[PDB]
DNA sequence: CTTGACAAAAGTGTTAAATTGTGCTATACT
DNA sequence: GCACAATTTAACACTTTTGTCAAG
């Protein structure tokens, strides 16, 4: 069981006095610093030197060889850089050290607030992700509120932590969530409508109606509005809902398929393809080319008179008294014959 | 080294500094090598009987 | 079968409106 | 939950193509 799992994992490490907090966020910020003074000695990016430095400290080969079948050249872009920054005076030297053992601390404060930040997800089940789940999402927010905190202002890690982790969570519910896709603002103003229709009917007593529940909402909301937007709301039907009082059925096998010819449809084109035809056959030998250019008939586009005029030779004035003539001339045919008469629906 | 400038310890003239009453001591079954200029070791990685630190 | 003249339709270019994608806040809360 | 950069869309001024008519 996965559950308890992580809850035992993060169980397995104590939390921290004040006194390590602040000592924390101190030397993990004179790493953050010390790697932006190595910028300034052998001339290298600053995110560069930080990431080599995860690479002989967060592990070997291992940290580069899976970020994707690309990040960044482990033997080339790095190896050079591991090199490069290593021969260099006791004044520069001291200040990897200082980078590899503040950016350590980093994950000694993660792992520390852990604890926290699985106990913040804990009140947000529903959303449609699972604790653990739902958990994770959250435990990346903490990395940002990590990375970003001030041990100067005074202030307890657990402030400013809670808001990256609510942060992260209520972003990953409105980019997850429901079945199909919905753009961040739009879910959020979902949550407003409903919010304000639970509330108004809890006030009033009496479930509300679409102008007043957009009328508590504010400016430019009408009855239309709020409607509009919860057709979107409510989410797809599993196809796996069993129908009926019995047990073997299901919700799937009553669609039906349009995206596909019926036998009748194919056999239908058929006859159309083929009494067009013999019904073409009838006709002057250049109006009915110039007749199956005019519909695509022969290459499956359409070529206007400017083209079927430089086909022949005639002009784009010509060719067009020669449809009028063309279509006009099969409709005696039609209006006896009476095959084509049909295929109108 | 203190938050504000202020309650930071100054040295009033010469003498000899000494650690005491520890929030905790954490022994480590290890074997300490004190160096004086530089190294060439790096923190984390494997030793062996012989190699230069 | 042929010109010239035209209006409607289909282009082509630059904008205003809207819609969507993002980082973030600091009492404390583990 | 919000200020806002990012990107999409509908907005629209206007140019060019294409269907078309009276007359040769």
């Amino acid at each position: 069981d996965p559950v308890r799992q992580y809850l035992h994992e993060i169980g397995q490490v104590p939390l921290l006095t004040l006194e390590e907090e602040i000592d924390l966020a101190r030397k993990v910020e004179e790493g953050m610093e010390a790697i932006k003074k190595l910028s300034e000695a052998t001339g290298l990016d600053q995110e560069l030197i930080r990431e080599v430095v995860r690479a002989k400290i967060l592990g070997t080969a291992r940290i580069q060889k899976i970020p994707g079948l690309k990040e960044k050249p482990d033997p080339k872009t790095v190896e050079e850089v591991d090199g490069k920054l290593k021969s260099l005076p006791k004044e520069l030297k001291r200040y990897l050290h200082i980078a590899r053992e503040g950016e350590a601390a980093r994950q000694h404060l993660i792992e520390a607030n852990l604890r926290l930040v699985v106990s913040i997800a804990k009140k947000y089940t529903g959303r449609g992700l699972s604790f653990l789940d739902l958990i994770q999402e959250g435990n990346q927010g903490l990395i940002r509120a990590v990375e970003k905190f001030e041990y100067k202002r005074r202030f307890k890690f657990s402030t400013y932590a809670t808001w990256w982790i609510r942060q992260a969570i209520n972003r990953a519910i409105a980019d997850q969530a429901r079945t199909i896709r919905i753009p961040v603002h739009m879910v959020e103003t979902i949550n407003k409508l409903s919010r304000t229709a639970r509330q108004l009917q809890q006030e009033l007593g009496r479930e509300p109606s679409y102008e007043e529940i957009a009328e508590a909402m504010g400016p430019g909301w009408d009855a239309k509005r709020v409607e509009e937007t919860l057709k979107i709301a409510q989410e797809p039907v599993s196809l796996e809902t069993p129908i009926g009082d019995e047990k073997d059925s299901f919700y799937g096998d009553f669609i039906p398929d349009e995206n596909l010819p019926s036998p009748v449809e194919a056999a239908a084109q058929s006859l159309l393809s083929e009494e067009l035809e013999k019904a073409l056959s009838k006709l002057s030998e250049r109006e009915a080319m110039v007749l199956k250019l005019r519909k695509g008939l022969i290459d499956g586009r359409e070529h206007t008179l400017e083209e079927v005029g430089a086909y022949f030779g005639v002009t784009r004035e010509r060719i067009r008294q020669i449809e009028n003539k063309a279509l006009r001339k099969l409709k005696y045919h039609e209006s006896r014959t009476r095959k084509l008469r049909d295929f109108l629906e | 080294a203190a938050i504000d400038p202020e309650e930071e310890v100054i040295a009033e003239a010469e003498g000899v500094v000494h650690l005491h009453e520890p929030a905790s001591i954490l022994v480590v079954k290890a074997r300490v090598y004190p160096f004086e200029d530089d190294v060439e070791v790096t923190t984390g990685d494997r030793v062996a009987p012989g190699d230069v630190l």
